[PDB]
């Protein structure tokens, strides 16, 4: 019964896995763009 | 000096833009163009222009000798 309840909870959590992964990818892309811009600015400043 | 101040202002503006809109990926490419400006920067602010004025100072060098000649004039007064 505990195993079946855990499987049901995992299924209920994965029911929104598509939206979860989409939002995570959007956040990761935004953070990567921000980090890339900051790194480019810092590299240009250090070079100059 | 005005161009350096403008470059600093533009760098501050680009930093503010990257903090406000970080989707720019070509900004670093402009740094490559700075290399061209770096060529001009090869004679920017430190230790190359005064030498040219030293050319005129070359004449003044002989004037310094004339100053010594001024002291030599005292020998004539002797």
């Amino acid at each position: 019964r505990q195993l079946f309840v855990r499987l049901l909870a995992l299924v209920k959590w994965a029911n929104d896995a598509g939206k979860v992964e989409k939002c995570a990818m959007i956040s990761s892309f935004l953070d990567q763009q921000a980090i890339l811009f900051v790194d480019t600015a810092d590299r240009l400043a250090s070079l100059a | 000096r005005k161009l350096n101040m403008s470059i600093l202002i533009n760098f501050l503006d680009l930093l503010d833009i990257l903090i406000r809109s970080p989707g720019s990926i070509k900004r670093e490419e402009k740094l490559e163009d700075l290399k061209l400006l770096f060529v001009h920067v090869h004679h920017l602010i430190n230790e190359y222009r005064p030498h040219q004025a030293r050319e005129t100072l070359r004449v003044m060098m002989e004037v310094q000798k004339r100053q010594r000649l001024e002291t030599a004039e005292r020998f004539q007064k002797h």
